[PDB]
């Protein structure tokens, strides 16, 4: 079976993870920058 | 309630059903799986005209496809909404008529028959009350137009009482598509008269000046013809199926469109329709309507009406409007064209209203008209069976099955008869 | 100056695969009504795209995280504009001009420098291809019949795949000759209507959908077909969209809303799962686990792999808000007329609380009572209907109140009587009892109708705009004493001045105009756009500032005393329609027509 | 009549596609099925 | 359930030429089998029940019990077609008192007893198609001299196909039944 890249799998991992906690909601936005 | 089954046979019944039953199945929400998903409650009030009920939920449409050669239902099965139709119903040949009346008259299609007779037999009886049967088919065709019309004959047998509809592809000589049309046209009308409660003629040349004309569209195609045919079709039952204030059914009909039993031959039209241009630059009013179906270049048939006049006519509204209004533009059609109607049966407008109207469409209209003008159909075609039939070309073949000479002459005799006093009335004064 | 917003409810699940992961991740992009929005996922921020002027109708991105690609659908006498946004900068780096009415898709190649535009069904499905660095028509394409489709390969972009309504098509593009090769890929008595498409990475195979629910397999180095898809089984809308894990497993959503995976066997499910309303968008997260699915009917859903269960992320509204409205005296929650149903929220988590469902009927100025009894609504039948708050079941209908649908009410303090109006110039005045509903009203005639009906304090006097032009004040005792106020345009939202005697009122004029039952104009305010017409206004328990919007995407407040304005409301999209002010008046909600919702923190300086 | 209907039978058999095809001769059928009308060349 | 409703002359509870012949029925099949098939005798399709073990195979008046099917009607009338096998019905009716009583008849049996609760009787069916007459008044009034108000079930058994059950009210003639009673001969 192929090698994978250890750090990338990884970052793929938490990065997932930490999306799914933070998009329970994505009504609020504290940052508006309505021109850009 | 009031159900009606419905039946192919030959390709181009084929075909038209096909897609009839998709027209159908999309109006009334239905997917191409059999399970109900439209959205409103009157989808489903009136759903077992058509569709029997079958375990799972689903739904199967009470149709009987038969042809003498396997291809055409072969390809029907993979097309669009083929997955609908029960495997059982389908009911082929193996040999195929060779656009011959003779082989698909008596010597395969008596023996074919008593399969087809059997399974219609039984779906006559699996139906609560009956109303009657409608047919879909071609007399261009040897299969069709001879045992299409055997089944007639035997089905008029066994249930004299109940209403008949044919829809029939009638030929023409601007398309003309095989070089024998004549002899089984006249071989099929010359039984098909004599049983058929009503005849819808139908003239693809007329489809093709029409999907032409009305919608500026570069290349139309069999499908086109075929949605224009399934339009009509729906057209004619939408009444039945859903409420109105005026409901008026197939019995209906045949009480007010036929003076005498021999006076069984209608012409149709649908409207609006318009081109994929001017849709929203032109607005839709019962005036535009009506206009529009009564116009010449909207008809279904390419015989000119206004070279006779209208014995009778009826109109089927759908959609949400009064009825005074309707009545209004009926008179006044009436009263500016007194010269197109006979005038010793005044009042011979029928008018029925569905508050239901079709998927996309808010109003929509279909025209039934019986005219004196149907008589130039029948002098072309027998005007070309003399011309094949003083040199007796093309007729050994039908004498070497069965066939003489005296059939021919009698549908002769018939077609002609039946031409006189039918145009007799045109010229008749109160 | 301008006024800061906390939250917005916005998504438009009309257009397919709208719903976009932004690959590196952290980064989620769905268009709003005519502007595209972008938002941090670990943060909360979010940024506002806004260079377009109709409704968008295709998103799309490249490989690696590069620009994205934007188009919208126009007039017919003006050209559809495909926009090019630079990422990283959020800056238009390109716009283009081509195309009569519609785009229907775009393509990037596994290389950015080339691109794919597609026609709509007007102007005879053109395809025409595109440079990026600079915006050039090599070449193109016309066809006769319609294609729903088209992509890039993976690899070879010389090679392109495009699902026309009848069959799959193959083109062949070459550098060498500007010309385009097409080949038609037969299939054996098929008709079946192909919509979306998808190509393994390995580029041998391509899978396409059916309206009839079935998927087809075809590889591209020849013109067969090898299956058709799941065997006895359909899915019974069609297939809205296709997605393929490295296994090669094909996870395809239906119409009707379902979500099941075949595997390169038997195509038999392993796994299948049901989700609301028809699927539109699936969006592949970094390492193929735990998707994105956006239906139809605007919801978001957060599915896993391999094992489908459905978690709904949040939802949001379906299409053109038509009011709202809060309890009285209370700002926890407030409500949202819909095309179709009710929605109540609360203010301080944007969560839905309930939801009332009515088949197929439009409602008006959806009107709270206190004491926490039923809430009032009316319906294009000319009904009026009651639900009761926690369960949305009815209280009790009125049958036939107005010929063509009620378009406002308006309740008492005392709550024994609801006064509403019709569209063809009719006022009404019922008799609520927990017994029985009965009518007294005058019928009185008043020519079109009604937007607004508001009463006063002591709760005797109340007056009522009509679009034909006046602002009718009724003593709702004697159902007489008729002095109209005149003025010539279209009217539209009144509010008397708390606990004083000027009524503030607004018409399709670009004008709010102070008047009093005496003609007595205090000012004619003039607050005019272009082409805007004012049509939402609030006023503060003590008149320090009144709050306008008209239909432009700007929203202000204004100085009651003093005709200056102060800050403005702009991230808009649409026409804005309601304005309310919450009793605790910490905020300010607006509810726009394009299915955006937004609740703006009011200035520190109005209280 | 008797036969006919067999061979009719076959067909309507085969229109379920169901990624398979029914000749009538698939599987467990005789030693084996003549190669041709005649019987088979020596090198195939 | 055919309370309150109009009845004169006749009422069809079951027919096998109909979208659901059985709705009021309640099947309960072991080793059995139901299905309607076209008759070779008479061209006509026809219900048809069968199976091993005449008793555990049968269809009930209503589709669930704890209510009645109240009738008023005095005479039952069943067209079977004699299958040359067992075959068992049975009927429940209401005296002038609140009892309920109970007549069978069997082609299998061949003592009749009288019971408070029972009244079993032999029956002999002719070759081919056949329709009985079942009096129920005599009956009743033979085996416990008490009159009928009301006949709560009717239960056919295994192995019998049936065309029409129905209540005739009185003894009628074949020219007198309308076409849709009468047996048309093949
Ligand atoms: N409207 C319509 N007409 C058709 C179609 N197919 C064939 N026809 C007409 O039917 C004629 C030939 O009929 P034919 O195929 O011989 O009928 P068959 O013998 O029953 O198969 C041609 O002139 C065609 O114009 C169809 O799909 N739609």
């Amino acid at each position: 079976l192929k090698r994978p890249n250890s750090n990338q799998v990884r970052n793929y991992y938490e990065k997932t993870l930490a999306l799914k906690i933070m998009s329970l909601d994505l009504s609020t936005a504290e940052q508006t920058n309505y021109s850009r | 309630m009031r159900e009606i089954v419905h039946i192919q046979g030959g390709q181009c019944g084929n075909q038209i059903g096909a897609k009839f039953w998709e027209v159908i199945s999309d109006e009334h929400g239905i997917d191409p799986t059999g399970t109900y998903h439209g959205d409103s409650d009157l989808q489903l009030e009136r759903i077992n005209v058509y569709y029997n009920e079958a375990t799972g939920g689903r739904y199967v449409p009470r149709a009987i496809l038969m042809d003498l050669e396997p291809g055409t239902m072969d390809s029907v099965r993979a097309g669009p909404f083929g997955q609908l139709f029960r495997p059982d119903n389908f009911v082929f040949g193996q040999t195929g008529a060779g656009n011959n009346w003779a082989k698909g008259h008596y010597t395969e299609g008596a023996e074919l028959i008593d399969s087809v007779l059997d399974v219609v037999r039984k779906e006559a009886e699996g139906c609560d009350c009956l109303q009657g049967f409608q047919i879909t088919h071609s007399l261009g065709g040897g299969t069709g137009s001879g045992m299409g019309t055997l089944l007639i004959s035997k089905v008029r047998e066994e249930y004299p009482d109940r209403i008949m509809e044919t829809f029939s592809v009638v030929p023409s000589p601007k398309v003309s598509d095989t070089v024998v049309e004549p002899y089984n046209a006249t071989l099929s009308v010359h039984q098909l008269v004599e049983n058929a409660d009503e005849c819808m003629v139908i003239d693809n040349e007329a489809l093709y000046d029409i999907c032409f004309r009305t919608l500026k569209l570069t290349t139309p195609t069999y499908g086109d013809l075929n949605h224009l045919v399934s339009a009509a079709m729906s057209g004619v039952t939408c009444c039945l199926r859903f409420p109105g204030q005026l409901n008026s059914d197939l019995r209906k009909l045949a009480v007010n469109l036929i003076p005498f039993p021999r006076l069984h031959f209608f012409m149709i039209g649908f409207a609006p329709l318009t081109s994929r241009g001017s849709q929203q630059y032109r607005a839709l009013t019962v005036p535009e309507l009506t206009q529009q179906m009564f116009d010449a270049k909207n008809m279904m048939c390419a015989a000119d009406p206004r070279h006779g006049r209208y014995l009778t006519a009826s109109a089927l509204f759908r959609g949400r409007m009064s009825t005074k209004e309707v009545d209004e533009q009926m008179l006044n059609v009436q009263n500016k064209n007194s010269s197109y109607f006979v005038e010793w049966i005044p009042n011979n407008i029928k008018s029925s209203i569905c508050d239901i109207p079709p998927k996309g469409l808010k109003m929509a209209v279909t025209f039934v008209g019986n005219s004196t003008a149907i008589q130039e159909m029948f002098k072309r075609v027998a005007e070309q069976f003399t011309a094949m039939f003083r040199r007796k070309a093309f007729l050994h073949w039908y004498t070497g099955e069965g066939m003489d000479e005296m059939e021919f002459t009698e549908a002769e005799s018939n077609m002609n008869d039946l031409v006189s006093e039918y145009q007799q009335y045109q010229d008749a004064t109160a | 100056k301008e006024l800061d917003i906390q939250a917005v409810i916005g998504f438009t699940g009309k257009v397919n695969e709208g719903l976009i992961l932004h690959p590196d991740n952290e980064h989620l992009i769905y268009p709003l009504g005519s502007t595209i929005v972008v938002r941090h996922i670990i943060s909360r921020s979010q940024t506002f795209l806004r260079g377009h002027d109709n409704q968008i109708s295709i998103i799309t991105v490249s490989k690696t995280g590069k620009y994205i690609a934007s188009g919208q659908k126009t007039y017919m006498g003006f050209q559809a504009d495909i926009i090019i946004w630079d990422f990283e900068t959020r800056s238009l780096m390109h716009r283009l001009k081509l195309h009569k009415v519609l785009i229907q898709s775009l393509s990037f190649c596994c290389n950015e420098q080339y691109l794919a535009s597609l026609g709509g069904q007007d102007d005879k499905n053109m395809m025409i291809v595109w440079d990026v660095e600079q915006g050039k028509a090599l070449y193109g394409a016309p066809n006769r019949d319609v294609v729903n489709q088209i992509k890039f390969f993976n690899n070879s972009d010389d090679k392109i795949i495009a699902v026309l309504n009848n069959g799959v098509q193959i083109l062949t593009i070459d550098k060498a000759n500007k010309k385009v090769k097409s080949l038609d890929v037969n299939f054996g008595n098929i008709k079946r209507q192909y919509t979306c498409v998808a190509i393994d990475p390995s580029d041998t195979y391509c899978y396409c959908g059916t309206k009839t629910g079935d998927v087809f397999e075809i590889n591209i180095e020849r013109a067969i077909f090898k299956r058709l898809g799941p065997v006895k089984k359909l899915f019974s809308l069609g297939i809205g969209t296709l997605g393929l894990l490295p296994n090669g497993d094909i996870i395809v959503g239906a119409g009707d809303g379902t979500v099941a995976k075949l595997s390169i066997q038997n195509m038999q499910v392993l796994s299948q799962s049901e989700v609301l309303g028809a699927v539109t968008s699936i969006s592949f997260t970094g390492d193929y686990t735990h998707f994105f699915c956006g239906t139809s009917q605007s919801n978001i859903y957060w599915i896993d792999t391999e094992k489908l269960n459905p978690e709904l992320r949040n939802t949001c509204h379906y299409e053109r808000i038509n009011d709202i409205a809060f309890p009285y005296n209370y700002s926890d929650v407030f409500a949202t007329c819909s095309t179709t149903d009710i929605r109540v929220w609360n203010a301080r988590n944007r969560q839905e609380l309930l939801r009332i469902q009515v088949p197929n009927l439009e409602c008006y100025c959806v009107t709270f009572m206190n004491d926490g009894k039923s809430i009032i609504s009316g319906w294009n039948d000319g009904k009026i209907r009651a639900f009761l708050p926690q369960s949305g079941k009815l209280l009790y209908v009125i049958s036939d109140a107005h010929i063509h649908g009620v378009t406002a009410l308006s309740t008492t303090s005392d709550c024994q009587r609801i006064v509403s109006g019709g569209s063809e110039g009719e006022v009404r005045v019922w008799v609520i009892n927990k017994q029985t509903q009965v009518m007294k009203a005058s019928m009185k005639e008043h020519r079109g109708r009604v937007w607004s009906i508001q009463v006063k304090k002591n709760n005797d006097q109340a007056v009522s705009a009509s679009a034909d032009g006046s602002c009718i004040i009724w003593d709702l005792k004697t159902f007489t004493r008729l002095m109209c106020l005149f003025e010539s345009t279209l009217f539209k939202q009144v509010l008397y001045h708390p606990e004083e005697s000027q009524l503030l009122t607004t018409g399709s004029d670009r004008k709010i105009t102070y008047w009093e039952i005496y003609d007595g104009q205090a000012i004619r305010m003039l607050d005019g756009s272009e082409e805007g017409e004012v049509n939402a206004l609030s006023i503060t328990k003590e008149g320090e500032h009144f709050v306008s919007g008209g239909e432009d995407k700007l929203v202000k407040l204004w100085g009651y005393d003093e005709g200056i304005k102060y800050y403005s409301g702009t991230g808009h999209s649409g026409a804005i329609t309601r304005l309310q002010i919450s009793p605790d008046q910490r905020t300010v909600v607006s509810v726009g027509a394009e299915g955006a919702i937004f609740i703006w923190k009011m200035p520190e300086e109005v209280v | 009549p008797q036969q006919g209907n067999t061979v009719g039978s076959i067909s309507k058999r085969e229109n379920v596609a169901s990624q398979l095809i029914v000749e009538d001769h698939l599987k467990n059928i005789l030693a084996k099925s003549t190669n041709s009308n005649y019987k088979p060349w020596k090198i195939p | 359930m055919f309370k309150n409703t109009f009845q004169s002359g006749f009422l069809s509870i079951l027919y096998s030429i109909g979208s659901k012949p059985l709705q009021i029925w309640d099947k309960s099949i072991r080793n059995g089998h139901i299905k309607r098939i076209t008759d070779q005798d008479i061209l006509s399709s026809v219900l048809e029940i069968m199976g091993t073990n005449v008793s555990t195979n049968y269809i009930t008046a209503p589709a669930d019990p704890k209510e009645t099917l109240g009738i008023k009607l005095p005479f039952l009338v069943m067209i079977i077609k004699n299958l040359k096998k067992y075959y068992t019905f049975e009927v429940q009716v209401l005296d002038d008192k609140n009892v309920r009583r109970r007549f069978r008849a069997s082609n299998y049996q061949s003592t009749t007893r009288v019971k408070p609760f029972i009244c079993t009787m032999p029956m002999r069916l002719d070759e081919g198609w056949n329709q009985i007459q079942f009096n129920l008044s005599d009956f009743t009034r033979r085996a416990y001299a008490t009159n009928y108000i009301e006949t709560l079930r009717v239960q056919i058994h295994a192995n019998c196909r049936i065309r029409r059950i129905y209540f005739s009210d009185r003894l009628y003639s074949e020219e007198e039944l309308p076409p849709e009673f009468k047996l048309f001969l093949p």
